[PDB]
């Protein structure tokens, strides 16, 4: 039946470059009482905004890459444990990771390892120094940004056979699920003793380091989608993933009864629980999102419509979303982001516009 | 005849709907079991968050603008340019025996013969005349003008 | 000389202008006689419409659709009814100098296909559930084979029921 | 010489698919006093709207074809003699006709058989059960949607030689004029004894059926336009038809003095009465409209402007038209539709936008 | 060797400063050259009294985003520009080189037999062999003067 | 900051939905008469009158009979005999038209050129002298009083590709052209050869056209791609290209006088650069006011940059950015009114934007 979350559009902005904005991330690390700030990435630009009452969106900071042919695709927030400074990582076509310190307004760290473009960046949910990058070069990479070392390279003989498009840690940060253009979804456990020893020795390194080459994932499947898989996220111990077939598939490794932590790498079974159906999202690199509490699912389509599903109902795959639409919003929505308290939902588009949707209570 | 395939059609869909019910029940239970894992683990991360005290972000030649469709005015702030990243030149050689592989000259190429005129070359040597050893300094910093004693053949010729 | 050539232009422009006036007068009467025919014929159509009383279209009640408006009017959302797919008829044609050559339940199976349409567990439950009606016991297996031919012929399903019940 | 009709833009809608809307049709069968409703076709979607006071357009019903690759090009209203239900016929790129019943909200009939896509649907002005479908296969076909039979196929050895883009019955339903991509305009009479007996035997049919192929039209001409003809309508015994040359030509078969019903098929003469001139409408498949009373003619151009002519003036071909424009309307207008009382004029565009013009 | 580094930046800032001052005074000298010559043009402009432009079936429209209403004015069609029908010859010895227009605009087919006889009869009201030479001079496609004269005699009977 | 600030008071849209390439205020208006400007786009010329409260009144508009014609530029002048204003327009098919807005008729045509005309400029001192720069690598100077072609600038050392722009100096003694051959070229028209050609252009009565093969200065070392706009700044040169900068330069060394520059001159001096962004597409022209105190250029995403040319270091000074949420089309040309009170911008979507100085 009807979904319970309702939103009102209270503002819409437009950046002066008129190039597609691919990514948008709210800073979930801000303390209670500080204003909600989010970042957008598109073209060779990084922009930071501050949300206020009555739909007001204050523009705080903007950055340009010296390289005009740089094209940022994604970003991810984190913090410095020693200095309590928020940090923002950005990356894109040139395959270079940049860490920007909005407090000092400097760019503090560059990482230039990958063989090609970076498609997604994700920070470990328990260790703010461990940064995961998925790339066009068929591999994933786990960086320690406090020691400036590369902990592991997730790829090789049984890794992805084409571009890696997305990945996501589980809630407690024990395992990673990746996907890409080889139709596959692969599981990499980072709570194995090899990985656990690699992380700590990466912390113990000081110059007078070799990274751990993980060839075999702890699970793999091509049997969820029939095309490229361009976005994956964990839903507890189940998986949400999507392709160009106008559906988000909710599945789990193995048969219905199987524990995620006892799935052996040999597992040839998967179980489809259901599909979140929608329409007009068949172009590539359109990413869905969830709020912190993983109670809402948001996805934009290629003609400016914004779908929000309630994830807490008994049959989320059988319940209607609420479509958020505006007469002046017609450009493809590349990514959305909820504030930590789910009060605000921001959507960025291919025409460099920004749309603020405020939850009605 | 036709009555028997009538019976198996009705009995089949009777038995088929019973098993769709059963699988619908199992996915229902899977979601609700999974939901308590989400609830338990998201509050672990939420309690860890309440312990930290992260600083807030604050405002600000090339500028950028952000317009709004609504009554809010246009916002302008300066555009901070990110320092370029250097992918170092890597020359790598292979043998079945082997495997082979400061800021001032970066600034020298940017504000751009030999990187240095002859009018400023001789103004440089007499500037250092205040303080053979002199011209091995200049030639290692400015190699294209020549070697160390090509550079005092240099200075002897324009002095006269 | 040049003077005759100018009167040729003069008299020709006059003769054509006259014939323009002549035809302009014609289409004006063509349009006016024609509208009288439109007037009477549309009145015939209208008098027939005042006899009929056709019912008005109503909005009478998981995919939806939305329509937005530039003006004061709010966004409208209503459910999207899906039109039933049209059946492709599998025509086959044979040609020879001598001659030429050319239900609900099986499409029920095809579209909610998530063994051969029926598994061993449901097959045994089906055989048992049908023993109530009726002394042949073969008529059951012939019917199950008739509707599920992919699982086997009548004598094959009889053997498999005995295998699975041992 | 201003045009006496003037309109005000009172609403502008936009469907959520952002695909071109190719057809719009008011339900003229609605009885007096009932609200004015209209239908739009575009993408694989069909949508019914209701017009209300102060420019409000209520969204009533909407349908999607199960086939994701279907693209409806045209629609047409009719009614059921027995049940008094209005019916809506839709068709497009996949060459199938659907009859949708908005009272029961279900698709009640499929008609599959055309060689290819259908570019226009038209219903007989006296018989609600007689449906005309013109197609990419160079032919026209007349269906009897009461007995579900094909009455006749118009085309063949002297039919159209390329796609058929439009057709129209005369006011009394005695003849059909069709046009297409072969530059031709052809007249098919259905009041001939051959056709009237085909319509009768279609009705007296019960299975407990041969359709007649008409190879020769009762008139044909290529001497009106120099390119494809993509829209034709009757104006009494006269014909209005247009092409990409930015004019609607008003013409008639034979010479000026010749009666329409005495034209015999060998006629090699045509008569151009005048042309309705406009600008910036040189793309293909742009269709003009008329109100029920045939007092107004409306056509949209490819950059959002909407021309309206008063057909009842002394010199209709030489009279200024009303130009309806709006600053935010710049998409090609594919089709227009007048309400039966011609109080409202709806235009649908290539960006899935719907524009409401109320007369003053 | 780090004083070669700072003696160099010492000296190049010395010449960066000197050239910065050079263009500073270049712009200043140039500005007064602008100031003198623009007022030489402006005082020539004050001596002139040029007339103002005023408001004037094909129409045109100009819409506005703001509360100003749509404007409609007619569209004057600029007269067609004549394509000159050129010709050129070459040799080692040498190199050689309104009524008709609207006849073609309004279009054997130019003048038909019925209006041709009306044209001859009309021109005969002025006084006939000069008449046929004038007609063929105007309508050469219909035939030469003698062809036209028996063309008329043929149609008269 | 920058001293001049503007407010967007109106936004129009012509019904053809075709790129408007040129916009020109009529600076020949006498003091007191309302400010009038003209636009060119597709096969259309349109004239407007600016008023109070942001109002812009539509006065006249013209359609070329040829549908394949595409006007690129226009230029105002006057008939000193009648003091009627005149507007010259040209474009894709390379024909110059002279429109009389008082008699609302096209009075003169000139069909000399080989291909399209990219820019039209009138002599600042002699209203009858019209300069056309064209796709056939040449500049042509016409005398529209006697309908004579005075000179053809180009040939053995002219431009080796399309000429995209040119500009008279303030007093009208010299011309500076630029084009797709990367090069800017100086053409002195105060030469005695050219002076005698202009005099006999007037003395002619029922013709000798002078072919100038060599310019009086040439450089290809300012930009590394097509130069698509050039304007004099007194004795200095302003010219841009697809490298997102208007470069202010001068022929010779820093102290070298412009009127002493020989054709042999091998040096140039680049004073500074007006840096902007997102203007790398071709045929985007910049403008100045009559007093040459402001510099305006629109970019390909709807933003409009205005510079103060009178400050200490204009090349190093910040500019005023004029941006509107509904303006995202490429601005093809801007135009100040004579008093610099109004700045008009036309865009690839047939839109017109009015900016009023505060």
């Amino acid at each position: 039946g009807s979904c319970k979350y309702s939103f009102k559009c209270v503002n819409s902005l437009k950046e002066d470059h008129n190039q597609p904005l691919f990514g948008v991330q709210f800073n979930w690390h801000s303390k209670e009482g500080d204003p909600l700030v989010f970042a957008t990435v598109g073209s060779n630009r990084v922009t930071l905004y501050e949300c206020h009452s009555q739909g007001e969106i204050r523009l705080l900071q903007s950055y340009v890459d010296a390289d005009a042919d740089e094209n940022f695709y994604t970003c991810a927030w984190t913090y410095d444990s020693n200095t309590s400074h928020p940090l923002l990582a950005v990356a894109g076509s040139r395959g270079i990771i940049r860490i920007i310190n909005p407090i000092t307004m400097q760019c503090i760290k560059h990482y230039v390892g990958h063989g090609n473009a970076i498609n997604e960046l994700k920070f470990h949910p328990r260790d703010p120094n461990l940064l995961l990058s998925v790339s066009k070069d068929h591999a994933l990479r786990l960086w320690n940004i406090q020691t400036d070392t590369l902990v592991a390279i997730f790829g090789g003989v049984e890794g992805h056979r084409d571009e890696v498009l997305s990945a996501d840690y589980d809630l407690l940060g024990e395992k990673i699920m990746s996907c890409g253009m080889d139709h596959s979804l692969k599981l990499w456990r980072i709570n194995s003793k090899r990985m656990m020893n690699a992380i700590k020795e990466s912390y113990d390194y000081n110059p007078n380091f070799i990274s751990q080459k993980i060839h075999f994932p702890d699970f793999s499947t091509r049997d969820i989608h029939r095309n490229y898989v361009d976005c994956v996220r964990w839903l507890g111990d189940l998986i949400l993933s999507k392709s160009c077939e106008n559906a988000i598939v909710c599945w789990k490794p193995g048969k219905m009864e199987d524990d995620i932590d006892k799935i052996k790498p040999s597992e040839s079974n998967v179980t489809i629980l259901g599909r979140f159906d929608y329409s007009q999202c068949d172009i590539w690199y359109m990413r869905f999102s969830m709020d912190f509490w993983q109670k809402m699912l948001a996805l934009g389509n290629q003609v400016g419509k914004l779908y929000v599903w309630d994830l807490e109902v008994e049959d989320p795959h059988k319940a209607k979303c609420t479509t958020l639409t505006h007469h002046k919003c017609g450009a493809a929505i590349r990514q959305t982001s909820f504030s930590r308290d789910s009060s605000i939902l921001i959507a960025v588009c291919d025409d460099a516009s920004i749309w603020r949707w405020d939850r009605l209570r | 005849p036709v009555c028997w395939r009538k019976r198996v059609k009705s009995e089949y869909m009777r038995l088929r709907q019973l098993k769709r019910f059963r699988r619908a029940d199992e996915v229902k239970s899977m979601f609700s079991s999974n939901r308590q894992k989400i609830l338990e683990r998201t509050e672990i991360l939420n309690q860890e968050w309440k312990q930290r005290r992260i600083q807030p972000v604050h405002i600000l030649t090339r500028e950028c603008s952000v317009t709004s469709d609504l009554d809010f005015p246009t916002q302008v702030i300066p555009l901070k340019t990110l320092n370029a990243v250097a992918s170092v030149p890597i020359m790598y050689s292979w043998s079945p025996l082997q495997q082979n592989f400061g800021t001032f000259i970066e600034e020298l190429i940017k504000n751009y013969c030999g990187f240095i005129n002859d009018e400023i070359f001789v103004e440089l040597v007499n500037a250092l005349g205040q303080y053979d050893k002199i011209f091995e300094a200049i030639s290692s910093m400015f190699p294209d003008k020549g070697t160390a004693e090509e550079l005092k053949e240099k200075y002897k010729e324009l002095t006269e």
